[PDB]
Order: C-alpha cells, then sequence, then structure tokens
RNA sequence: GGGGCUCAAACCACACACCGAAGCUGCGGGUGUCACGGUGACGCGGUAGAGGAGCGUUCUGUAAGCCUGUGAAGGUG
RNA sequence: AGGGGAGUGAAAUAGAACCUGAAACCGUAUGCGUACAAGCAGUGGGAGCCUACUUGUUAGGUGACUGCGUACCUUUUGUAU
C-alpha cells in the first residue's frame, strides 16, 4: 500500500524536526497519534497534521482501516531559507538564516 | 600457487608445563616467548596466533646471576607528579613472585593487539601444582 | 577561544547521541476510555473517575 | 574564439574522485584533499612493490627454520648443505614443502645432512 | 603426483591437469611444450630429489592462451621540488595446462 | 632502543656458515645514441635551465557532405 | 499553507521559484565493520561475513589482525615543522 503525505516549507529547522520524526518511526498510527498529542515540542504539533492527512488519504483513496496502518517511513528534508540582517555592536552586521523543512510521512497497512 | 597462510579457526594449540627450579630468568623467558608466538612451527604466520599454552609452576625459584638479586630495579609511574615508584628483585620475589616472570616475557613480545593475545596464553604459579589438570600439559625442558 | 580545526561529520554526530527525547506516561481513564497524562486531569475534565471542571 | 572550461574541468575532477573511493571523510568527497590522497596512495604502491618481495622471503626463511629444527638442523646449516650437495630449489618451494609435503621435506634435510654441512 | 619445474626464471610446484600463468613464451597457442629442467618429482610417497635435475623426468604441457595482467600505475613524486611523472604497465603472461608428468 | 645478558647475549684473537639494498645476476617488456643493414653494445635519479615529440577544448575550411525524434549535445553508472 | 486522487498534455520527477539539473552540503533504507584501543587515516599481506552467478584458481561490497609509513604549496644551506 504505502500511501504518503507531504508538507513543504514547514517553518521550522530540520534538525529540530528530526527529534520528533524518529520518535514515531515504525510505530502503529494508533499509538503514534497519542505520542504526538501529548508531546511538548512544537514540531510534534506540525508533524501531527501530516500524519493525520496521510491516514485520511489511506481511508479515502485506498479504502483502508486506521487500525491496520503503521508508520512505515518518515523523514525530514531541508527547504529554502530566508536571509535577514542582524545589527551588532560597533557597526557590525550579521546575517540571519531562517530555515525551513519538508516533512514526509508514509503509512502502510502491510 | 600462493603462499600458505594459517587460519585462526584451524590452528592446533597444545599445552606444556615448564619448571623454573634454578633457571636463568632471561634465558628461560626467550624460550617461553618463542613458544607463545609460534616460531617453532612451520605454519607460523606473522598476523595470527599459532602459539602454544605454557604453564610455569615454580615461579618464586627463578634465578639471576651476578649481583642482580639486589641491584635490579623495577620502575613504574602512577600518573601523579613525583609518582615514580621502584622495587628491587628480592622484594618483588617475596611480594609477587609471578610478576617477575610475566614482566620479562611481556617485554619480549610485540606491543600490539596480537601480542596481548599471546600473553594471555601464559600461566604462572608460585607453588608446585597448577589448576590445569584437565588440559593435560606435558613436560618442556628449558 | 575558537577551534583550530573544523569538526568532522562523525565528531559532531557523537555529541548528539544524547539529544534523543523521552516519552511521557499516559493512562486510559476506564470510565470514559480516554487517553490522558498520568496524574493529570484529562482534556475532557475527568480525574480518577469524577468530573472536576466540566469545561 | 572564447573557450569555456566547464566540461573538461568537471571530467578531470571526477577521474581523481573515482580513485579516492573508500577513503575517509573529505579524502573521498572533496577534490583538494582527495588529490593529495591519491598521489600518496600511488607513492606507497610503488614503494610496496619492492617491499612485497622482501616480506615474503623473510616469511619463507622463518618457516624453513622452524621445519629444519624439527629434523635436527638449523637454517644456516641446511642452506650450506644444500649448496654443498647440489640442490638449487627455491626458498618459496622449500617453505611450501615444510607445511604441506612434510615427508618430502624430511628427505631433503636428510640429503643435505649427509653432505656433513 | 607433483613436480617442481623451472621456467621464466621462477620455480613452480606443478600437479597434473593444472592451469598456471607463467612468463611469456614464444610458442603458438595450442602447441605442446615440455620442461626438462625438473628439480623434484614425488609420486605418492616416493620422492626423487634432483641432483641438479632429475635424470629422465619431463613435464608435458600445452599452451592455452596469451594475455596481459591488470594495469599497475607508477608515480614518481618529489615534494616541493616541482617534479611529477606517471606511467602504466601491463605484464604479458602465457597460460599453460599441465598434461602429464613422466618421472 | 627495550626486554634481558656474567665459562655472556661483554672484551681480545682465529675459523667456518648464514641474513642483509631499488647494488649485481635470472626471466619478460619500453625507450635514447651510435654502427651495420631488423639485428648488435651501452646508456635511461634529477631542481634552475636548454632541446625534441604529443593529448585535449572553442571557432573557420573540407561540409548544400556525414550522423541524428528507431533519439543530438549535456548529466550519471 | 501544503498535500492525496482525478483530469490536460507526447511528456507534470514539464505545475508556474516550471528546459537540462552537476558539486559542495543534509537525509532515509540495505550489506559488512566498529565499545582493552594509541598518531597524515594510506599501502603490502590477509581471515571471516554478505550479494550475484558462470556454484568456487570467478565477480562485486566490507577489512578483524598484521609489516611499512610525520599532508600539499612557497621560500630557503636546510621544513612533519
Ligand atoms: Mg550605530
Ligand atoms: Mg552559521
Ligand atoms: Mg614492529
Ligand atoms: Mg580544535
Ligand atoms: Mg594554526
Ligand atoms: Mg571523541
Ligand atoms: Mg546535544
Ligand atoms: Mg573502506
Ligand atoms: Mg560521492
Ligand atoms: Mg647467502
Ligand atoms: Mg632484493
Ligand atoms: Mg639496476
Ligand atoms: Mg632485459
Ligand atoms: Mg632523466
Ligand atoms: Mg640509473
Ligand atoms: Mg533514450
Ligand atoms: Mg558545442
Ligand atoms: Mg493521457
Ligand atoms: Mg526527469
Ligand atoms: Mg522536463
Ligand atoms: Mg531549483
Ligand atoms: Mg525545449
Ligand atoms: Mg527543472
Ligand atoms: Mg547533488
Ligand atoms: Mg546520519
Ligand atoms: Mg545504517
Ligand atoms: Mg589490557
Ligand atoms: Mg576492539
Ligand atoms: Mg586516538
Ligand atoms: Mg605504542
Ligand atoms: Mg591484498
Ligand atoms: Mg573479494
Ligand atoms: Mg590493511
Ligand atoms: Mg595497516
Ligand atoms: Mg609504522
Ligand atoms: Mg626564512
Ligand atoms: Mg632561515
Ligand atoms: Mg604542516
Ligand atoms: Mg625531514
Ligand atoms: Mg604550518
Amino acid at each position: 500500500m504505502e500511501v504518503a503525505a507531504k508538507l513543504s516549507g514547514a517553518r521550522i529547522s530540520a534538525q529540530k524536526a528530526r527529534l520528533v520524526a524518529d520518535q514515531i518511526r515504525g510505530k502503529k498510527v494508533g499509538e503514534a497519534l497519542n505520542l504526538l498529542a501529548f508531546s511538548s515540542k512544537k514540531a510534534a504539533e506540525i508533524m501531527k497534521k501530516v500524519l493525520e492527512s496521510a491516514v485520511a488519504n489511506a481511508e479515502h483513496n485506498e479504502g483502508a482501516d486506521v487500525d491496520d496502518l503503521k508508520v512505515s517511513t518518515v523523514f525530514v528534508n531541508e527547504g529554502r531559507s530566508l536571509k535577514r540582517i542582524m545589527p551588532r555592536a560597533k557597526g557590525r552586521a550579521d546575517r540571519i538564516v531562517k530555515r525551513s523543512c519538508h516533512i514526509t510521512v508514509k503509512v502502510a497497512d502491510k | 600457487m600462493k603462499t600458505y597462510t594459517a587460519k585462526p579457526e584451524t590452528v592446533q594449540r597444545d599445552w606444556f608445563v615448564v619448571d623454573a627450579a634454578g633457571q636463568t630468568l632471561g634465558r628461560l623467558a626467550t624460550e617461553i616467548a618463542r613458544r607463545l608466538r609460534g616460531k617453532h612451527k612451520p605454519e607460523y604466520t606473522p598476523h595470527v596466533d599459532t602459539g602454544d599454552y605454557i604453564v610455569v609452576i615454580n615461579a618464586e625459584q627463578v634465578r639471576v646471576t651476578g649481583a642482580k638479586t639486589t641491584d635490579k630495579m623495577y620502575y613504574h609511574h602512577s600518573g601523579f607528579p613525583g609518582g615514580i615508584k621502584s622495587i628491587n628483585f628480592e622484594k618483588l620475589i617475596a611480594k609477587a613472585p609471578e610478576r617477575v616472570i610475566e614482566t620479562a616475557v611481556k617485554g619480549m613480545l610485540p606491543k600490539n593487539p596480537l601480542g596481548r593475545d599471546m600473553y594471555r596464553k601464559l600461566k604462572v604459579y608460585k607453588g608446585a601444582s597448577h589448576p590445569h589438570t584437565a588440559q593435560q600439559p606435558q613436560e618442556l625442558k628449558i | 577561544a575558537v577551534q583550530q580545526n573544523k569538526k568532522s561529520r562523525s565528531a559532531r554526530d557523537m555529541r548528539r547521541s544524547h539529544d534523543a527525547l523521552e516519552s511521557n506516561a499516559l493512562s486510559v481513564e476506564k470510565s470514559t476510555g480516554e487517553v490522558h497524562l498520568r496524574h493529570h486531569v484529562s482534556p475532557d475534565g475527568f480525574y480518577r473517575g469524577r468530573k472536576v471542571v466540566d469545561k | 574564439a572564447r573557450v569555456k572550461r566547464g566540461v573538461i574541468a568537471r571530467r578531470r575532477h571526477k577521474k581523481i574522485l573515482k580513485l579516492a573511493k573508500g577513503y575517509y571523510g573529505a579524502r573521498s568527497r572533496v577534490f583538494r584533499v582527495a588529490k593529495q590522497a591519491v598521489i600518496k596512495a600511488g607513492q606507497y604502491a610503488y614503494r610496496d612493490r619492492r617491499q612485497r618481495k622482501r616480506q615474503f622471503r623473510a616469511l619463507w626463511i622463518a618457516r624453513i627454520n622452524a621445519g629444519a629444527r624439527q629434523n635436527g638442523l638449523s637454517y644456516s646449516r641446511l642452506i650450506a648443505g644444500l649448496k654443498k650437495a647440489a640442490i638449487e630449489i627455491d626458498r618459496k618451494v622449500l617453505a611450501d614443502l615444510a607445511v604441506n609435503e612434510k615427508a618430502a621435506f624430511t628427505a631433503i634435510v636428510e640429503k643435505a645432512k649427509a653432505s656433513l654441512a | 603426483m607433483y613436480a617442481v619445474i623451472v621456467t621464466g626464471g621462477k620455480q613452480h610446484k606443478v600437479t597434473e591437469g593444472e592451469f598456471l600463468k607463467v612468463e611469456k613464451l614464444d610458442v603458438a597457442t595450442g602447441e605442446a611444450i615440455d620442461f626438462d629442467r625438473v628439480l623434484l618429482v614425488a609420486n605418492g610417497e616416493d620422492v626423487k630429489i634432483g641432483l641438479p635435475v632429475v635424470e629422465g623426468a619431463k613435464v608435458t604441457a600445452e599452451v592455452v592462451s596469451h594475455g596481459r595482467h591488470d594495469k599497475v600505475r607508477i608515480i614518481k613524486f618529489r615534494r616541493r621540488k616541482h617534479h611529477m611523472k606517471r606511467q602504466g604497465h601491463r605484464q604479458w603472461f602465457t597460460e599453460i595446462k599441465i598434461t602429464g608428468i613422466q618421472a
């Protein structure tokens, strides 16, 4: 089966988002939703909607059952970043990078 | 036609027993280190352990010549400033008789992981008996 | 003070071998069947089999 | 006639980085470090073709010594007795018989010993 | 049933029905060749140690093919002296099959 | 250099053997010069530097040719 | 916001930041190695394991253990410096 759901340009750093990605890798979608619902991380709130969107795609486009699915693949890739200017002391100027990421979640009933 | 090489899963190891009962320390240790390495077998290869098992029974009766019984010193450092410590041959024989033979053999072996495996096959005891009767060692002269 | 050499890929990944996250203790309220944090009031408003705040 | 360097330069870096396959860290994936690593690897290879001939003769001689002393003779006396009688067999073949054809090795040592050397 | 023969400046311990690579010979493919420089012949437990060579023994072989070994690369580099040189090499060999050993 | 070494594994004499280099020999290849008409003999470490011979890139002629959607250039094995 | 289908198209991994899309750099998956071991990280020797198939004098991937081994350029009488 192995149906997917992607979120492009999520406004969070990839290194921050990968801490939550490997907390749900390989788990059943039933207990993966409980972990994300009660986590204190911001990336867990973002990644929860990608996981529920994948489940909805499974039920509608493929006629699956939520009790049968499990998180088969999850990864976080880097996106494009905004560049800003930070004034420092004595006329010095710094460059600020605001990073983003792509999140892909796949659920499979096998 | 390539040169034969010994495989660690096929080597044949044997047990011998050596008695230090008036033996020169350094001349006894050169034969032990030769057996521990495998130089006495045609199947010797530099990178596998093809040695034998050596048991030494009368460790405390090993002998030295000249005036080395009092003038031979063993030094070690503890890692702290001023932590140099020394002991001579008489006090070490009374305190730890086996450490004399082990120290002499260890310095005649390669200093690498393979050379520490050859050292693991040397058993030194201070009495007249050993606990390795199940392995059935056999006599070895010098 | 700053590095005289830049860290390798392996060197900075061994430092991050302690950055993993732990899970929370979750319980199921048998009266309702709802998942909540252990020793906490459920999002509905139940604790130990009683209504406390009722939204 | 303006000439661009893009195609030729890329085709030349990829040749070096293919030889640096299996090296550690930047030695296999950046050209500046990998170029130095490939040159040093070739330098070692030229030198170690000389040393392979030395390392194997030192291994044949060590095995012949071990197998001659089992028959009651040292290496330096066995070589003197082989020259004395007539035998001109290699050390590579002699070390092969010591490990595999142990009965044939004994007959050679006994033949060399009959030359009283 | 093996033998020791000298060819190409080297010595090879040779058994019957064996393929081995030797230095290049000036013999056409498929032609029979023999080695009268035989040093040792051992038939079972009977060994004939060859004073110079074993008298009467000969090893019969036939040429299988010709070819070149894998390329080795020579580099000559002198650091901070502005010198470098490269070279390639493939060595010729002749593959022979050992038909029969006559002691 | 270390282990360790005392009728030595030290020193002084003599003797025979062996190990030991990219030195020499053996076998197989490549090149420079000279001589003879492919063979001989005698070379082939190298910075500054001198001399000789080549590879590859873009454009012009050959080319109103030849190749190419039954797949060009480019990229990756 | 972003996606999963469905449709247009010869081709959407040609979807508008849209021809091709390399390198640095960052990930997921599989195979092998790595927690008693000292140093320019290679090279010579070399077991074991995995894959493929011509079922072992073969090919490909790893490299336990071991001999040797102090980057490159410049400037200098002379540099691991
Ligand atoms: Mg200001
Ligand atoms: Mg930064
Ligand atoms: Mg060493
Ligand atoms: Mg640093
Ligand atoms: Mg510095
Ligand atoms: Mg560390
Ligand atoms: Mg951390
Ligand atoms: Mg490797
Ligand atoms: Mg790469
Ligand atoms: Mg000699
Ligand atoms: Mg040599
Ligand atoms: Mg020479
Ligand atoms: Mg020649
Ligand atoms: Mg020259
Ligand atoms: Mg020369
Ligand atoms: Mg095509
Ligand atoms: Mg062009
Ligand atoms: Mg269509
Ligand atoms: Mg494409
Ligand atoms: Mg396209
Ligand atoms: Mg782009
Ligand atoms: Mg176009
Ligand atoms: Mg594109
Ligand atoms: Mg890339
Ligand atoms: Mg990683
Ligand atoms: Mg992995
Ligand atoms: Mg230890
Ligand atoms: Mg270990
Ligand atoms: Mg270290
Ligand atoms: Mg050390
Ligand atoms: Mg190898
Ligand atoms: Mg292989
Ligand atoms: Mg290695
Ligand atoms: Mg090594
Ligand atoms: Mg070294
Ligand atoms: Mg200066
Ligand atoms: Mg100066
Ligand atoms: Mg430096
Ligand atoms: Mg120097
Ligand atoms: Mg420096």
